[PDB]
């Protein structure tokens, strides 16, 4: 029996940055991959799904782009776009493989089951060590009445648009993967309706800017349906029907599309593990339970990324990853820091720390900046700007508490209120920074004035 | 010395040099709070 | 006499700012504008060049969006380019005129002459107040051999396209401006050569992400010329024929263009403002000499932006409006911040702080950190990953001393460089924000992690 320092299952962005952190730290690591290398981020997640919103975001923009003199008769080639979409993967996926080898990592192909604490079992053959590391991930979450088949896509079938548009699509979901998803078919010519059960759609974010996303979306002809559930669907002549009721429930609508993308949740992969008989603890809906060391029920068996907890994304499960690494090579860390979240759409939503609702739950005394990209040079010199940047703070310590962006570039815009949030920044921190204009950073700094009543760009 | 800028800010308006205000994290930082604390 | 609270000569970037800023305090503010509303930056600075650049890029990429099946028969229309460039011009300076009413600011177009530490003379008409912000910009800075002419343009000539391209451009001088522009004539369909004086492009930034912009240039066909120096030239039948030698001198050199671009520089407008009469002393160079807080050497008259100091830069012109409006309103404000600069070409350069070189000289054990784009995902799914983020700081403390960034989005992710400077954070502070996965900010956070020999997406 082969033994190591440390076996981590799954290669996702969770496992191996739990793996290479390992290796760098001087224990010698084991890493399984039942699947593909690279995990769902890199291989049916993250990656394809950018890549596609920036093929579809290159075509849409040709559009507006007439208004400045470019003239042009765009014709994209679906197959082409896929294989593309295939070769990006590829380099990202070989890259970590490459990138493990050169840690000195065992990369072991197969699926591995939890033996016990310090032992797992892979192919018929077993392997220990002192500690193990549980990165498995998640799955597509299944929606009653919604079975996946051939006519009801998964976030990962959606991917392959090389293999036939549909005419309509109904996208059930107001999520960051239904949203980009749908954004995308719309752009490639399908009529799309999205419906969401809650209030709004980003359910979790800024309610405000989640809106102005979904007005930018609606105005591109997405129809976004708000407190709606779709309740069942049956197959006929002419395509499914499906019928849509309000979210409390009443007199519903029925609707007709070729094809249904759920994309309500994830699943965390946890079963068949043995979790169970190793004593790990798992919570009602699959999670495993851990501390803010990333350490299980079980002594020396840690739990990363989405099959330990929300929220299931790629830069949460990285860091939790070098947390359990770390922890396995003795030190002492822990996860206690802000988690930005960001949609891939155009315009883009990204936020982090706390929306003035959870701040005012919190409380501190709310007080918030707002400061719209249409009083924004840059935002024109792009070809015209919707969206807008909302501070959150306290209006007596003048400490900020959360940013919410809407608007192109948000997701890179998020990382300096990040940052901001780490550092313990103020409003006036913010608003004093002095950012390079014109850029679209500007409207943060312009945000933080508007707090104080003394925005430049916008009448107070 | 590492002041933020809304601590210095607050130290001019307050007449007070800003290098001559102790600090409070693991190594010297100045904040608001160190600025008004040094005020009093 | 109509007297005001304090009065404004120029509505630049700098003079707005001030005038605005001003008026929130509460005070009565008269604005004086000899020409264009915005200045400069506004009219045919920052905003038209970006405008250009932006038309540039979505026309280049057309080239890269091959690769993943968008074929397209592009062709851009040059005098619909400069009207959507006018567009957005007009909007904006409407813009700030609309601003300035809505704060109550007076608007009084003309000349404006000093008169007295307290009074200005305009058309003929006196106007006084307590106290006189002086923001009247910078214009291009002859070359000797090559005066400005039909065949010789500055950069305000240059943003011109509608009125035809050359088939030859010659730019002189290695700055923002010429770097932009002649990309821009590039992207274009004109042939480029672009000659520096010193060892590099971008003297005052990074040497070493500097050389990977101008190799990127020269990817591209724009040949760039360093250590070089235009001697002169004279007209003939075949265009114009230029004498470049080595920076020192030596084997003369020439070059046939149709056009030459003359971007070394800019020379303050301190000349017949009836300064040397009230008192207010200039130096050398022509810069209105100011303190801190952007006080000239005449209690009650404060001088920002480009006729200040330099560096030449809106954001810079910006802050210092702030600075003096709030004097002048008697508060107590100084500028003492850090002042990024970025180049607008594709890939973008960005910097703050200070150079390996510079942080050398001031005594601190320098220690640098590197991240290389063709190793981040986000790149990838935009296309070609061509770029680098470099952080240097000090190995003893720990602390960033300064940041350099070139590939795309550049000038979006220094704004965070700039507020962690702004904080005093280390390389383990900017190491410890988890920035969303995948973005282009990423690669600030993995340079922080290099730096500790410990990066994930690339072997320490
Ligand atoms: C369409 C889509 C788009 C997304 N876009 C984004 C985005 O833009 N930004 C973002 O932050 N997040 C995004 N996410 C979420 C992100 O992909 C996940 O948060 C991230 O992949 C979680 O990493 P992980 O390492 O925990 O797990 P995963 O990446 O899922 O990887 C777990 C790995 O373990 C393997 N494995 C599982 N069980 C076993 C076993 N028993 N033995 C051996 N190997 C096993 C799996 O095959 C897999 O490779 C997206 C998700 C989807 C579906
Ligand atoms: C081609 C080009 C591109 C540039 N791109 C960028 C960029 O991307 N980013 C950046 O940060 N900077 C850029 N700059 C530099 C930037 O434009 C300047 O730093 C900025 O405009 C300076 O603002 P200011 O208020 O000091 O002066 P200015 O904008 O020059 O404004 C001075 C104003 O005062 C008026 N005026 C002058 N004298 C008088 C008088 N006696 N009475 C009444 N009115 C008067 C002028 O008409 C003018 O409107 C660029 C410059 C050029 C030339």
């Amino acid at each position: 029996m082969k033994t190591y320092d440390l076996i981590v299952i799954g290669t996702g962005p969770g496992g191996y940055h739990a793996a290479i952190r390992a290796a760098q730290l001087g224990l010698k690591v084991l890493a399984v991959e039942a699947g593909e290398v690279g995990g769902v981020c890199l291989n049916v997640g993250c990656i394809p799904t950018k890549a596609l919103l920036h093929a579809a975001e290159t075509l849409h923009h040709l559009k507006v782009a007439e208004g400045f003199g470019l003239k042009a008769k765009p014709e994209l080639d679906l197959k082409k776009l896929g294989g593309w979409r295939d070769q990006v993967v590829k380099k990202l996926t070989g890259g970590v493989g490459t990138l493990l080898k050169g840690n000195g990592v065992e990369l072991l192909r197969g699926f591995a089951r939890l033996v016990g604490p310090k032992e797992v079992e892979v192919g018929g053959e077993r392997y220990g060590a002192k500690s193990l590391i549980l990165a498995t991930g998640s799955e597509p979450l299944e929606l009653k009445g919604f079975p996946f088949g051939e006519d009801v896509w998964d976030s990962t079938r959606a991917l392959k648009v090389e293999e036939g548009l549909p005419k309509r699509l109904l996208v059930i979901g107001g999520g960051a993967v239904g949203l980009e998803l749908g954004q995308v078919y719309r752009r490639l010519g399908a009529e799309v309706t999205l419906i969401e059960y809650m209030p709004e759609i980003l359910p979790q974010g800024d309610p405000e800017t989640a809106a102005l996303l979904r007005r930018a979306l609606e105005k591109e002809g997405i129809r976004v349906r708000t407190k709606t559930k779709a309740v069942g669907y049956e197959k006929k002549k002419d395509g499914l029907h499906v019928r849509l009721e309000p979210a409390e429930g009443g007199e519903g609508e029925e609707v007709v599309v070729d094809k249904v993308l759920v994309a309500v949740g994830r699943k965390p992969r946890t079963e068949g593990l043995g979790l169970e008989k190793a004593g790990v603890k798992v919570d009602e809906r699959g999670f495993i339970r851990v501390n803010a060391r990333m350490e299980t029920s079980v002594p020396g068996v840690y739990a990363i990324g989405d099959a330990a907890r929300p929220p299931l994304l790629a830069h949460k499960a990285m860091r939790e990853g070098l947390i359990a690494a770390e922890n396995a090579a003795g030190k002492d860390s822990a996860f206690d820091y802000q988690v930005p979240s960001v949609v891939y759409t155009s315009p883009e939503w990204a936020g982090v720390g706390l929306t003035e609702e959870e701040a005012k739950r919190a409380g501190y005394k709310v007080k918030v900046g707002k400061f719209p990209l249409a009083a924004s040079g840059r935002a024109l010199t792009l070809g015209g700007a919707e969206g807008m940047v909302k501070v959150v703070g306290d209006e007596e310590t003048d400490l900020l508490l959360g940013v919410f962006i809407v608007g192109p570039q948000a997701g890179e815009l998020i990382a300096e209120a990040a940052l901001a949030l780490e550092m313990g920044a103020t409003l006036t921190d913010l608003a004093l920074t002095v950012h390079p204009h014109p850029t679209l950073s500007e409207s943060l700094m312009e945000a933080a004035e508007a707090f104080h009543k003394q925005a430049i760009h916008i009448l107070n | 010395m590492l002041a933020v800028p809304a601590a210095r800010k607050l130290a001019r308006e307050l007449g007070i040099p800003i290098e001559e205000v102790p600090g409070s994290g693991p190594l010297g930082r100045v904040r608001v709070e160190d600025v008004r604390a040094y005020a009093e």
